[PDB]
């Protein structure tokens, strides 16, 4: 029962109230795939060693030569770690008379905008940690505005690995691309252990899923098939899994021995520019897809483990040499009863020791 | 950092070039040198009768094959010794060379291979 | 070594100088700076608004009171951080100021009396 338009002496009735929150994705923050690793100093180090063989040159016997190997080589590198702070105030002047909305004469509280900021700051914290993820899966580490925090290429001496599909060509040979993406990780692996190439997650948008399952070989391929895969691939929904941010289920298609991901998340910053999740920087052609293919999580098991991130104290009066979190939110009330303050810290870094492993992967030809 | 990459450094090469030498009570193949003004000795680089490091054209005076590591800030070796040593006498050492700038090997070890320095392949 | 002392220098300063700034959710009293190639900074030099260190006849042009160690080859501070802070609005330090060759304290002081900051006299 609030007032009517036009007329402040007849009455109208208030039904409720209708909200928009804002899409928000968590894939890659769902996926599991970064390990916590909380951490008490500002850096952290990392010790590299790797050797190399090589054949045996025939050397005969009566002169009795022979050969020597080459000793092992160790290095070291560090990481510096990003600093997030976010603040927000509540002040009586947006208490004092502002009316809650979708309710007819009641009035906002202190609990319910208090509760409201806060909710809001964790799910900024939380699209951010997952664009850092993301950004993290790419190899290169660049924060929102843009500055380099770990180039992982550069500090491990590695060459990025990206793959043309030639989607768009109907000769392309898909296999073909495929079997080199999975043969490039167990070639450049490096672990001394048996790889698996198979195990791996291929994350693509939009475009690029459009055209691989609209390929003519892939579809007939799947049309000359008499199995329940090819009837629920062709005529039947092709949105197995999922449960992403957004959406219940995510577009999955399945062609060897690997699986193709549809991730449509994307971000805006201050500046307003987006911030695709599957992206390269650089490309923007609008008419080639573009995918990252990383190493799934039981491929080179557990003892050996590269998507690490890392949590340090806060520079608060009492967190100093502590073991990091995931987040500290701190409560500063205004003097002369002047309002309430609020702090929120998160210092990360998510990293990969194996970034010949981040292989890209694109939709045109080279 | 600001360039994207902290590199700390690599490993100093380690005394294990040596594959076979004279061993004697006081030692055949080594002689110590006086470190000369602000020099950073490693393992494997050739240097000249004076203690300084072989340079190009300077090929034929090849006197002998570093084996400590030594530091110019500390004026100490890596085991903490005074003096720098190499190799100047029969021995074989391991293709492993930190040669200098513009010199060519080819000359290093034909004069290190006078004095009876061998070199085997390494892989 | 071989002048029988091997100092291994000093502890870098720790940022205890401050003793009062205007706390502030977004740092009242600290200035970012892009740190300047091959410098170093330690706590407590005295930094212009380009960012290098106030110079012998500038003491005028004093900005702030750098309260980080960075460490130039590395372009990181000590913490870890990319870009050096010093403090230049209202605050309390120490009397703890690492002044250049031929730089006088008055004038240096005096410059940052007028920004603000107080030091404290230490024993």
């Amino acid at each position: 029962l609030t007032n009517s338009e036009k007329s402040r002496f007849f009455l109208a009735d208030l039904t409720g109230e209708v909200q928009s929150i804002p899409n928000t994705y968590g894939y890659i923050s769902g996926l599991g795939l970064f390990r916590s690793a909380p951490q008490t100093q500002t850096t952290f180090l990392m010790d590299l060693t790797d050797w190399d063989i090589s054949l045996l040159d025939a050397v005969d016997r009566t002169s009795r030569k022979a050969e020597t190997s080459a000793p092992e080589r160790v290095r070291q590198i560090s990481f510096p770690m990003m600093y997030f702070k976010e603040v927000e105030s509540i002040t009586p002047d947006e208490i004092q008379g502002v009316r809650q909305p979708g309710t007819a004469n009641e009035l906002t509280t202190e609990a319910v905008v208090r509760a409201k900021k806060l909710m809001k700051i964790r799910t900024k914290f939380d699209i951010t940690r997952e664009f850092l993820f993301m950004q993290a899966l790419k190899g290169k580490v660049i924060d929102a505005n843009g500055v380099l925090y770990a180039d992982l290429y550069k500090q491990f001496d590695v060459t990025k690995k990206t793959i043309y599909f030639d989607l768009d060509n109907p000769n392309s040979d898909i296999d073909a691309h495929i079997e080199d993406l999975r043969m490039h990780m167990e070639d450049e692996a490096k672990t001394g252990t048996v790889i698996n190439g198979e195990e791996i997650h291929i994350v693509v948008d939009r475009t690029f899923f459009s055209k691989l399952i609209k390929h003519p070989k892939i579809r007939d391929a799947y049309l000359a098939q008499q199995t329940p895969l090819a009837w629920q691939q062709i005529t039947g929904s092709l949105r197995t899994g999922g449960t992403d941010g957004v959406q219940a289920h995510m577009n999955r298609f399945y062609y060897g021995g690997v699986v193709f991901v549809q991730y449509n998340g994307k971000f805006k910053d201050k500046r307003g520019k987006t911030h695709t999740l599957v992206s390269i920087d650089g490309v923007s052609d609008t008419n080639v897809g573009v995918g990252h293919a990383f190493p799934n999580v039981a491929m080179l098991g557990e003892a050996n483990n590269i998507f690490e991130v890392a949590y340090a104290p806060c520079p608060k009066m009492g967190y100093a040499n502590t073991l990091g979190q995931e987040l500290y939110v701190f409560e500063y009330e205004k003097d002369r009863d002047e309002g309430i303050d609020f702090e929120a810290h998160s210092y990360m870094l998510p990293y990969c020791t194996r970034p010949q492993l981040l292989v890209d992967v694109r939709s045109d030809a080279e | 950092a600001y360039q994207g990459f902290t590199k700390l450094g690599e490993r100093e090469p380690l005394n294990d070039i040596i594959l076979w030498e004279e061993i004697t009570p006081t030692g055949h193949s080594r002689k110590e040198y006086a470190p000369v003004a602000s020099t950073e000795y490693r393992v494997g680089e050739v240097l000249k009768a004076d203690g300084s490091k072989v340079a190009a054209g300077q090929e034929a005076q090849a006197d002998s094959v570093c084996i400590v590591n030594f530091y110019a800030d500390l004026q100490l070796s890596y085991h903490g010794q005074l003096k720098v040593v190499g190799i100047y006498r029969d021995a074989e050492l391991k293709d492993l060379l930190k040669l200098e700038s513009g010199v060519d090997a080819a000359a290093v070890k034909s004069a290190l291979k006078a004095k009876g320095i061998d070199f085997v392949p390494t892989g």
